RNA sequence: UUAAAGGAAUUGACGGAAGGGCACCACCAGGAGUGGAGCCUGCGGCUUAAUUUGACUCAACACGGGAAACCUCACCCGGCCCGGACACGGACAGGAUUGACAGAUUGAUAGCUCUUUCUCGAUUCCGUGGGUGGUGGUGCAUGGCCGUUCUUAGUUGGUGGAGCGAUUUGUCUGGUUAAUUCCGAUAACGAACGAGACUCUGGCAUGCUAACUAGUUACGCGACCCCCGAGCGGUAACUUCUUAGAGGGACAAGUGGCGUUCAGCCACCCGAGAUUGAGCAAUAACAGGUCUGUGAUGCCCUUAGAUGUCCGGGGCUGCACGCGCGCUACACUGACUGGCUCAGCGUGUGCCUACCCUACGCCGGCAGGCGCGGGUAACCCGUUGAACCCCAUUCGUGAUGGGGAUCGGGGAUUGCAAUUAUUCCCCAUGAACGAGGAAUUCCCAGUAAGUGCGGGUCAUAAGCUUGCGUUGAUUAAGUCCCUGCCCU
RNA sequence: UUCGUUAAAGA
């Protein structure tokens, strides 16, 4: 019945793609969140969220999915079920620099000072098979100034193309 | 001031048979859209949400204008006071899982 | 009758469109080539900060949108049995007859 | 800046509007204990005069709910 | 009560951002609706590259 | 009285110290100009009730995509509402908490208040704590982002020499290059980030792959001049033209000279190309800007007569003045009239909250209106029949017919509302301006400049900006004198 | 040719 253009339904997927992922990263920082893949299929929309822990995902006997599958269902426009949501775990935790981050907010949030956080984490991805990292925390640290502390090991590219990817 | 008898009611029904509520930030100062679920547009459901997430009730999420109300185990345990008034019917989200 | 793949990755497309082809081949069906549509691109310029310091310095960001076209006709159950097919999400899919 | 806004008081602090009637409301007469007489007018029928009395005026007369105004010579 | 006069179908106050509803800052007719203080940084999440 | 004073020596940082390099954001040889005149738009100073504010050398000054009639709006003037969540608690009205017609006051038919008195019913009203909001302050508290240093080429570790050690050599006398890019000399050897390499675009080509949403040769339908088998457009095969996938193709390879065996420059040819333009772009700083981007945030102010949000006006435009980016001209290589002839990016609809792109016919001189049609797009505008340019006439060195600023009258269009800002069209008034002093900006080939179109805000809507096309120069291809930066 | 001052601390 209704329709729009190919110049237009592309960055309305798009938007809706960076709408849904950045929300979940909102709401869903408890666990280690990583990233979301969404299928585009005519008789069943597909949402796979990829996350590190994937227990809070499947909530206690699948309540909190169910939760987030009616937060979908009922602002973006797919009544009687038409978005179904899948979990993925993710089993290299040290790959995904997100779920890095984001375990790093958590804990420099509850003590668990910021030498000991940067050592821990450099360590950890140092660990996890990674050529080099790179972590940075800037910020008001023992004083009124914001110190910039940076810390690096391994081989890291900054410039071209492949830094992307 | 009095909303209607029908409006708290309405609301909390459907409140009951989904456990998530919708809304936008759009109270009536540009433009009045009604709310796609219910009567009446935006204030009216954000009185009604604020006095639940500022009871410890439901639990708030915000998507770049849209409120996203969250309902937790504590909050369907303090809803068994709305619960006085139908029998005891479990939601659509805690009773099965397909 | 015809079916329109919109693409938004090249890669994906040629794949696609091989994988394609490859399933088309062994039927007894007259295969029309897969028609190369000009790339559309959604150019934007971006003033790159919030606050008007400097050089009058500018993002400017691209979209390669991809468009294919093939041709075969068929009846709606030669149709239904060619249309489906585990696919990409890179590529949309669109029939008309 | 530093600007300073002060109470010139072009106006008094006036009062807000404070809803106040009598201690009760008797709208009905009793005529030889039983008999009820009625001495305010009732509302023309458009869905409100079921329960609903206008109010009084030298030349009009006004309804509480749909607000509904007649006037007569 | 009188809320809301001044019908607002055009303009740049009709204009509400979906991001921040920044309405002082332009709101590009591109089907789409942002700042350019964020379109900035969620370009490469909605699909646009800077080659 | 004091817990240090001091000595060499090491690394930064800093110099109004020296040496060597690099840079058209420096110069040379030039071109276009600006600064001269008018106008457009920002900035300062005035004025104002308010002329909201941030930014002040490059690194502010058509920048906040900042083109404001109300919105935007944060500034003045006057007036509504609380969205005052939530806990305890006062009256709790023997259930009376919020909404308003008529008249006065107010722009208002704000029940804002008053006279009048109907209605809704345990969500109330008031107090004490607490929370919310702010384009309020603080970018010299901050995050993120950007700018600048700096698109310059510069940084670091392992092993090993020197030193007791901090450290140093490596990372360098010289040559070359856009480069710490290499060659070389070598107490240094293999290495890493950065530069290259990477990605996109442009140039060439295959009968490699292939097309009724793109064309071509013949052929048919079929019009037209000579009439003589010819010519010009309208309506069964192949991708050469159009589009886009892979692969190829260029590497200073070949020759001669300049150079130490070198690293590498110069002339020619084959070649489409002897290399185009962008993106990303280190270690590390500025106490650069942004709290006026946010539901990013620390601290301070307020929260009922509001620094919250609306409503109605004015304002950012306001003028003895100075400054900056630009536009128009100062004409005959030209102005006017008529004819002819060529484009390339890209945009466009019932939107995840308000909306187009426009063909055809008629009317009107025009700005415009009316009816009807296509397009959610290589399909429809559209074989984007653009401007510049080319041909013919008029003008004839006169502030002239160049210049069109100012100014009056009228007619159309959006918008609820255009007057002390819309915009467009017609008539008329017809200024300075005679190629611009001191100084100063950009630039090395499809480049400067002339010239038009498309997107951004848009409804009305570009003199700004971002991109695309047409025509298309002069003169260098060198240097450390001026300036700025880097290294030792 | 000339161009003044910026404490105590804060790694
Ligand atoms: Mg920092
Ligand atoms: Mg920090
Ligand atoms: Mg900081
Ligand atoms: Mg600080
Ligand atoms: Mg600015
Ligand atoms: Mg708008
Ligand atoms: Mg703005
Ligand atoms: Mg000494
Ligand atoms: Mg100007
Ligand atoms: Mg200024
Ligand atoms: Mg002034
Ligand atoms: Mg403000
Ligand atoms: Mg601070
Ligand atoms: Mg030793
Ligand atoms: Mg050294
Ligand atoms: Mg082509
Ligand atoms: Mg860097
Ligand atoms: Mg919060
Ligand atoms: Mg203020
Ligand atoms: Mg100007
Ligand atoms: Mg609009
Ligand atoms: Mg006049
Ligand atoms: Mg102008
Ligand atoms: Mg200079
Ligand atoms: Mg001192
Ligand atoms: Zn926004």
């Amino acid at each position: 019945a209704v329709q729009i253009s190919k110049k237009r339904k592309f960055v309305a997927d798009g938007i809706f793609k960076a709408e849904l992922n950045e929300f979940l990263t909102r709401e869903l920082a408890e666990d280690g969140y990583s990233g979301v893949e969404v299928r585009v299929t005519p008789t069943r929309t597909e949402i796979i969220i990829l996350a590190t822990r994937t227990q809070n995902v499947l909530g206690e006997k699948g309540r909190r999915i169910r939760e987030l599958t009616a937060v979908v269902q009922k602002r973006f426009g797919f009544p009687e079920g038409s978005v179904e949501l899948y979990a993925e775990k993710v089993a290299t935790r040290g790959l995904c620099a997100i779920a890095q981050a984001e375990s790093l907010r958590y804990k420099l949030l509850g003590g668990l000072a910021v030498r000991r956080a940067c050592y821990g984490v450099l360590r950890f991805i140092m660990e996890s098979g990674a050529k080099g990292c790179e972590v940075v925390v800037s910020g008001k640290l023992r004083g009124q100034r914001a110190k910039s502390m940076k810390f690096v090991d391994g081989l890291m590219i900054h410039s071209g193309d492949p830094v992307n990817y | 001031m009095l909303m209607p008898k029908k409006n708290r009611i309405a609301i909390y029904e459907l409140l009951f048979k989904e456990g998530v509520m919708v809304a936008k930030k759009d109270v009536h100062m540009p433009k009045h859209p009604e709310l796609a679920d219910k009567n009446v547009p935006n204030l009216h459901v954000m009185k009604a949400m604020q006095s639940l997430k500022s009871r410890g009730y439901v639990k708030e999420q915000f998507a770049w204008r849209h409120f996203y109300w969250y309902l937790t185990n504590e909050g369907i345990q303090y809803l068994r006071d709305y619960l006085h008034l139908p029998p005891e019917i479990v939601p659509a989200t805690l009773r099965r899982s397909r | 009758i015809r079916i329109t793949l919109t693409s938004r990755n090249v890669k994906s497309l040629e794949k696609v469109c091989a994988d394609l082809i490859r399933g088309a081949k062994e039927k007894n069906l007259k295969v029309k080539g897969p028609v190369r549509m000009p790339t559309k691109t959604l150019r934007i310029t971006t003033r790159k900060t919030p606050c008007g310091e400097g050089s009058k310095t500018w993002d400017r960001f691209q979209m390669r949108i991809h468009k294919r076209l093939i041709d075969l006709h068929s009846p709606s159950e030669i149709v239904k049995q060619i249309t489906s097919i585990s696919i990409e999400p890179g590529v949309e899919v669109e029939v008309t007859i | 800046k530093r600007k300073k806004k002060s109470y010139t008081t072009p106006k008094k602090n006036k009062h807000k509007r404070k809803k106040v009637k009598l201690a009760v409301l008797k709208y009905y007469k009793v005529d030889e204990n039983g008999k009820i007489s009625r001495l305010r007018r009732e509302c023309p029928s458009d869905e409100c005069g079921a329960g609903v009395f206008m109010a009084s005026h030298f030349d009009r007369h006004y309804c509480g709910k749909c607000c509904l105004t007649y006037c007569f010579n | 009560q009188l809320y809301w006069s001044h019908p607002r179908k055009f303009g740049q106050g009709s204009r509400s951002c979906r991001v921040c509803s920044n309405r002082h800052g332009l709101i590009r007719k591109y089907g789409l609706n942002m700042c350019r203080q964020c379109f900035r940084q969620y370009a490469k999440d909605i699909g646009f590259i800077k080659l």
